[PDB]
């Protein structure tokens, strides 16, 4: 804003200003093995 | 003589970005005979 009189005069101005920011990550891995071996498959008692 | 002059101005910005990635691998296996030296190979 700008204002003159007659001489007289004022002047102003103005910014508020913002500002935001994010990140995420997520990361998940997840293993299994079973695993059987046999050599005598049945031994019998 | 009197003068003024006035203004407001205003403005507003957003970005987004966006990743995902997902796998699932499954193995079954079933080995009869063999040495279970390469059996187990």
């Amino acid at each position: 804003s700008s204002s003159r009189k007659r001489r007289s005069s004022s002047s102003s101005s103005r910014s508020y200003t913002s500002h935001t920011n994010e990140i995420h990550k997520g990361k998940s891995y997840q293993l299994l093995v079973v695993e059987n071996t046999v050599e005598v498959a049945q031994f019998i008692n | 003589t009197k003068v003024e002059h006035r203004c407001t101005t205003n403005k507003l910005s957003e970005k987004h970005e966006g990743s995902f990635i997902q796998g699932a691998e499954k193995s079954i296996s079933l080995i009869r005979g063999g040495r279970s030296e390469y059996g187990a190979a």
